[PDB]
C-alpha cells in the first residue's frame, strides 16, 4: 500500500459524499389525501340508495353488523 | 268451534308488513229446548146432608 491510493480513495469518498437530496414530503401529503377521498366517496351511493328506497335517516350507520329491511 | 289470529303493529325481524304473533281459539256448543205449561183451575164444593 502507498499514500497515492489512500489519498485518491479519501478524495473519491468526499466526492461521492456530495449528492443532493430534494424534498419528499408533499408527495406523501398528497397521496394521503388522494386515498382518503377515494375511500370515503363511495358511501354516497349507499346514502342515496337508503334515502330513496324508503327507510329514514339516523338508522344509517357504519360497521359490520349485517343488514335487514329497516336499518342499513 | 272457531279460531282467530293475533297480530300487533309491525314488529319482529325489523319488518314492516304486520306479522302474526299469536292466536286465540274459541269453542262451545248450542242447545235448544221447548216447554209447554198448563194450569187448570177447579172450585171445590163440600156439604154434609142428613
Amino acid at each position: 500500500f502507498t499514500l497515492i491510493e489512500l489519498m485518491i480513495v479519501v478524495a473519491i469518498i468526499g466526492i461521492l459524499a456530495a449528492i443532493a437530496i430534494p424534498q419528499y414530503q408533499n408527495y406523501v401529503a398528497r397521496s394521503e389525501g388522494a386515498s382518503a377521498l377515494a375511500t370515503i366517496n363511495p358511501l354516497k351511493t349507499t346514502v342515496e340508495e337508503s334515502l330513496s328506497r324508503g327507510i329514514a335517516g339516523s338508522k344509517i350507520k357504519i360497521g359490520t353488523t349485517a343488514s335487514t329491511a329497516t336499518e342499513t | 268451534d272457531n279460531s282467530v289470529d293475533v297480530r300487533s303493529y309491525p314488529n319482529w325481524e325489523r319488518a314492516a308488513g304486520t306479522r302474526i304473533t299469536g292466536s286465540v281459539r274459541t269453542r262451545g256448543v248450542v242447545e235448544s229446548r221447548a216447554s209447554v205449561r198448563t194450569a187448570l183451575r177447579f172450585n171445590l164444593e163440600t156439604s154434609l146432608a142428613g
